């Protein structure tokens, strides 16, 4: 239990090594692949009833 | 247009107004009920009952034009025997629906484990074939017979020795046997619900009164239409208040879905 | 899979026979099942088709009113009533299965084969007899009255390869995709009517005779058949 | 033991600094300027009926058109959306299926619930009949997620508070993902199959590594046990759904937080997450019978996608993002789709 | 509009749905009951008479199909799975009387008895199991007829008033399990004593069922 404990914390100094980015450099390729990607949604952009499988 | 006629034209026009919307409403809750999975037999009798009760209410606007002509003289021809075969086969597959789903009624409570294991829509699907074919087959030969040889009001000394023992058969083997097994299935099942110490007076007594509120609605609705074919065979003549005993006998085609799908969600 | 026929033999006009084919090894009970025979130095032709739980018993227009075929599910066999065999019935007939579901592969499998010695679409192929060398590509061409392209996207063609003394083998159904087990080599294509199959690095055990079936229409016509000459 | 534990306490205090450094700006602020959605109404182009009890998994094939169904009466359904077949009725082994799923090949389909079994089926087989490929065994507790990567390796998260990578040929797990404390509800594989997240019961969503074999971040916020997790379609992200009756939308590179999709007139648990091709809506599937869509750049509904009698257990949009099935414990599929 | 191979798909679906309907008028014909018992308390005694997580024990009694699934072999979080379960015919609760003095191993502080307790209060008025009945089974009356000779009740309820008799001390018990039930207008939790080798649990399990399928009945017709 108090090698377990050790392990837990082993764990959390590796975590915490981890390089983070920034949200606002985070935020914006989120919503990057939201604007390029908008054209390819159906259920966004719903598609005319011709290509539309179910009818 | 005296009296009693106008009496029956405003108690038609108020039965259709308050008998339709309840019924598409019905009607569509039933259907949906049939959709889900595993229906019970009492469901289909349950939509069976309804759609008789629907097709009689379309049928209802003749009947009400007709008394507006003082219930007689029908301005068109060809159609009184088809609305008044329609009306007459409704009320009678409106009967043994009743009779049917009494049935059921006295065999979820009084043979429950039998009940489960043939649980089954193919035997709700029968018992309504069964029904539907005991009502409009039967007005089907009659009207056949009738034509191998108003609105059916007024006839002839000669047209009533056919006329009498035909009302006769339709009280006796046709109406009689429902109500006999209506009766008796929903006593035993009052009786077997009041003698259950499972559930006590706040639950059951909703389901016993149910019961006996059904079973006078039967007996009131039914009830006069049908003896007026023995009183019209013991008098030798076509008795004067058949009007109003068609009435109390479409009356239950409105106050269905009042016991059968408005007391579940009321 | 292994369908094995019995019941052939020669008869005497105008008699009666009975064929039986033995399903072993596949759930036979979830197959539908196909009749083919094949006259003797001749092609292929449809003969008649049951379905899985029985509702579906098309004939060919040739046999229809005079052949019955029944399927014996709990058994696992197929049977063919044989009524008033004419001079034109002789001929080698095959067992063939087939499951109809969304990316099937139906007629898959054929009977090891039995001989008997007593409007429709139309599949014509311009070559008879195409001579060939290992090593070399070639390209067999089949046609069709109209256009095979239903409206869902699927070209109904199925190909098949008849080696001597072997019964016809699955290579390319709905003419774009391959069966189980074939060599990548065989790659089908074609349009509704513009119609073709290439096979890229043939060998010793690529010849045979080539034949293409039209499903579009149950009467389920074949083709002139292309012979591969070593 | 008290100097691990205050090491540990100042550790998970130095994380959450870090986390705080990184969050210069939160996402709703920063995509305060884009055009919202509008209103996202859907109808149900089709109804897959047939199924005879509540349905707690369903996953589109990788063509879009074939999806499977578990349910509780025992049948494993794979039908076809385009026309409303039933392509195969695989009869279960045990009727406590909570989990489901399709490989990325077609080929094999997987079950999994209170056996604690992970069962993969051949669908393409000789036989013609759909058989049981392998049982997989190895777990002490209810299988609530099983994901393909191949046709020979599948992920499957557990009551056990672990997840387990398993070699399907061999039937062992080659690799075993421990470190969580409370039941894992269910699991996302990134689009690279390379990464693979697991919502816990114990309101935290653990990023895993299947080639190492060691979780790389843990994520916290919730305030119940995640019911659902999907990936972003990028893989820079994953929305996590719990009984909070709250969304929320991690990043991986940010590691902390971005945004909570909450509405104070819901009440009810998440059970199914799911987002669009594009990763804008957020499909959602709510106890109250709805699957209300959220912006993810937004966190504002834009739909409600009532057509369900019972709770939406389960739902998924296909790969084409062309519909958005909505699998419900009254044993109906809708195939909800968009119209122009 | 349908082509050859695609009229034989939908007889292929057609065929499929048959079988489907098949096997859930059959599957609705058999009996689900839940045997939710405490920790290693009963769920050994009873099952004997009526024949690595769920396993179910399938017996038949009157013509009647009952499956049995024993939950408690898993250790994860009851709520999490167990609306799986929500449906089933009724819940056999299985509690120890010889439990009234032993304390839980794993903790040495609650006492066995009150463990019972604490799992009977959530399970009663669980939000799933507010129409499905309970099977209170109150098993190893045996060794409850010694026991209670040696140490009397007041160790698990110091609130108890009676002697050690074994009428009115098993009484009491029952009237402690009658209280936790909130919900006593659509379930009426059904009690039972048991020794090890009495064969009326079965009749007892099946009259329980009966009352809960009139109520199922009576549901579809339209009562109640
Ligand atoms: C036979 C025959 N031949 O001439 C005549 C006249 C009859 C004849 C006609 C009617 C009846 C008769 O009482 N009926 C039948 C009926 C009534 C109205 C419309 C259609 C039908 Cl079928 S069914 C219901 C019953 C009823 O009124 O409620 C009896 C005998
Ligand atoms: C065999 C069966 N199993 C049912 N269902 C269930 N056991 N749950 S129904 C039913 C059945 C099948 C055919 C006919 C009838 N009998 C009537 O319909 C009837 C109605 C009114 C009347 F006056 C006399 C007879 C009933």
């Amino acid at each position: 239990s108090i090698a377990q404990a050790r392990k837990l914390v082993e764990q959390l100094k590796m975590e915490a090594n981890i390089d983070r980015i920034k949200v606002s450099k985070a935020a914006a390729d989120l919503m990057a692949y939201c604007e390029a990607h908008a054209k390819e949604d159906p259920l966004l952009t719903p598609v005319p009833a011709s290509e539309n499988p179910f009818r | 247009p005296d009296w009693k006629s106008s009496l029956i034209l405003m108690a038609y026009i108020i039965i259709f107004l308050t008998g339709l919307p309840a019924n598409l409403l019905a009607l569509r809750a039933f259907v949906g009920r049939i959709r889900q999975p595993q229906p019970a037999p009492v469901h289909i009798l349950l939509l069976s009952l309804t759609l008789a009760d629907l097709l009689l209410l379309l049928l209802l606007p003749f009947k009400i034009i007709e008394a507006a002509s003082n219930f007689r003289w029908y301005l068109p021809k060809v159609v009184c025997a088809l609305t008044s075969f329609g009306f007459y086969s409704s009320i009678y597959c409106s009967t043994w629906l009743l009779a049917g789903i009494s049935i059921e009624r006295y065999l979820g409570v009084a043979f429950p484990v039998q009940y489960k294991l043939s649980r089954r829509p193919l035997y709700g699907v029968i018992a309504a074939l069964v029904a539907w074919v005991m009502s409009f087959g039967h007005c089907t030969i009659v009207i056949i017979v009738q034509y191998l040889n108003t609105c059916y009001e007024n006839f002839t000394d000669n047209q009533l020795d056919v006329v009498l023992p035909v009302r006769l058969e339709l009280c006796l083997v046709l109406f009689f046997i429902p109500m006999a097994v209506t009766i008796f299935c929903y006593w035993r099942f009052v009786w077997i619900m009041l003698s259950q110490p499972l559930v006590g007076a706040q639950r059951r007594r909703r389901a016993v009164g149910l019961a006996v509120v059904t079973l006078l609605n039967f007996l009131v609705c039914f009830g006069p239409y049908n003896v007026s074919h023995l009183v019209g065979y013991h008098q030798r003549k076509s008795p004067w208040w058949r009007s109003i005993a068609v009435v109390f006998s479409s009356l239950n085609a409105s106050l269905d879905p009042l016991l059968f799908y408005f007391s579940s969600s009321v | 899979v292994q369908l094995v026929e019995s019941g052939g033999g020669l008869v005497q006009p105008g008699g009666s026979r009975k064929l039986s084919c033995s399903a072993s090894g596949f759930a036979f009970s979830s197959f539908g099942m196909h009749w083919v025979r094949q006259a003797p130095e001749k092609g292929l032709e449809w003969v008649a088709y049951i379905s899985s739980g029985s509702g579906t018993i098309y004939y060919a227009d040739t046999v229809k009113g005079r052949f019955t075929i029944s399927r014996d599910d709990p058994k696992n066999t197929l049977f063919l009533q044989m009524t008033s065999l004419r001079s034109e019935d002789t001929a080698m007939y095959y067992c063939v299965r087939s499951i109809y579901y969304y990316g099937s592969s139906p007629f898959d499998f054929w009977g090891q084969g039995t001989t008997l010695t007593v409007a429709d679409i139309v599949m014509t192929q311009a070559t008879s007899s195409v001579p060939v060398t290992p090593g070399e590509s070639v390209s067999i061409s089949c046609r069709s009255s109209k256009s095979l392209l239903h409206s869902n996207g699927n070209t109904y063609l199925y190909w098949f390869l008849q080696r001597p003394g072997q019964s016809p083998q699955l290579l390319i159904y709905r003419m774009s995709n391959l069966a189980s087990g074939v060599p990548d080599r065989f790659s089908g294509s074609g349009s509704g009517t513009a119609f073709t199959l290439t096979i890229s690095r043939l060998e010793a055990e690529d010849v045979g005779v080539y034949y293409c079936m039209q499903h579009l229409e149950y009467p389920l016509t074949f083709g002139a058949g292309t012979k591969l000459e070593l | 033991l008290d100097q691990l534990r205050q090491e540990a306490e100042q550790l998970k205090n130095q994380i959450r600094d870090a986390r705080k450094a990184c969050a210069d700006a939160t996402l709703s602020q920063i995509t305060n300027n884009i055009d919202p959605v509008g209103r996202i109404q859907m109808r149900t182009r089709r109804t897959l009926r047939g199924h005879l009890a509540k349905i707690y998994a369903m996953h589109w094939g990788t063509d879009s058109r074939l999806l499977v169904s578990a349910s509780q009466d025992g049948k494993l359904i794979i039908w076809d959306s385009y026309t409303t077949n039933k392509v195969h009725a695989i009869p279960l082994r045990s009727s406590w299926v909570m989990t489901c799923a399709y490989a990325p090949s077609g080929n094999y389909v997987a079950c999994g619930g209170l056996d604690n079994i992970c069962s993969i089926y051949n669908l393409k087989t000789r036989e013609g009949n759909v058989r049981v490929s392998r049982e997989l065994a190895g777990h002490t507790g209810y299988l609530s997620c099983c994901r393909f990567l191949d046709d020979n390796q599948i992920v499957t998260s557990s009551g056990d508070t672990t997840c387990a990578l398993w070699d399907i040929e061999t039937g062992q797990q080659t690799t075993t993902f421990t470190g969580h404390t409370g039941d894992v509800m269910s699991l996302s594989l990134a689009p690279d199959t390379r990464l693979f997240v697991s919502g816990a019961c114990d309101a935290s969503a653990k990023l895993w590594d299947v080639r190492e074999g060691m979780c790389r971040q843990t994520f916290t916020g919730h305030e119940s046990d995640i019911n659902a997790i999907c990936f972003f379609p990028n893989g820079n992200a994953f929305a996590t759904g719990s009984d909070d009756a709250t969304c929320r939308l991690f990043d991986l590179r940010a590691d902390q937080e971005l945004m909570t999709y909450s509405h104070d007139n819901i009440i009810c648990g998440i059970t199914s997450v799911s987002f669009s091709k594009s990763g804008r809506l957020l499909l959602a599937g709510y106890d109250d019978f709805n699957c209300n869509v959220w912006d993810a750049l937004k966190a504002d509904r834009a739909g409600v996608l009532a057509g369900h009698d019972n709770r939406v257990s389960c739902l998924g949009v296909t790969d084409d993002g062309m519909a958005v099935a909505t699998g419900s414990w009254d044993s109906f599929l809708k195939i909800w789709n968009g119209s122009s | 509009t349908l082509s050859a191979e695609d009229k034989a798909a939908v007889e292929r679906s057609k065929m499929i749905d048959r079988n489907l309907r098949e096997d859930g008028e059959k599957a609705a014909r058999e009996v689900k009951l839940l045997l939710l018992g405490a920790g290693e308390s009963g769920k050994n005694t009873i099952v004997k008479q009526m024949k690595t997580g769920i396993v179910e024990t399938h017996f038949t009694f009157k013509d009647l199909h009952f499956k049995m699934f024993d939950v408690g072999a898993q250790r994860s979080e009851r709520k999490k799975w167990i609306h799986c379960f929500e449906g089933v015919t009724a819940i056999i609760f299985c509690v120890a009387l010889s439990d009234y003095d032993l304390v839980l191993a794993e903790d040495e502080e609650m006492n066995r008895m009150h463990a019972s307790m604490k799992l009977f209060d959530s399970i009663c008025n669980n939000k799933w199991f507010t129409d499905t009945s309970i099977i209170l089974f109150l098993n190893k009356k045996d060794l409850f007829e010694e026991k209670i000779k040696k140490s009397p009740l007041t160790i698990c309820y110091p609130e108890y008033a009676g002697s050690n008799t074994y009428e009115e001390a098993a009484a009491y018990i029952q009237c402690q399990f009658e209280d936790l039930n909130k919900r006593k207008d659509t379930k009426e939790i059904y009690t039972h004593f048991t020794c090890s080798t009495d064969t009326k649990n079965v009749q007892f399990v099946f009259d329980a069922v009966t009352d809960v399928i009139i109520k199922n009945n009576l549901k579809d017709c339209g009562l109640f």
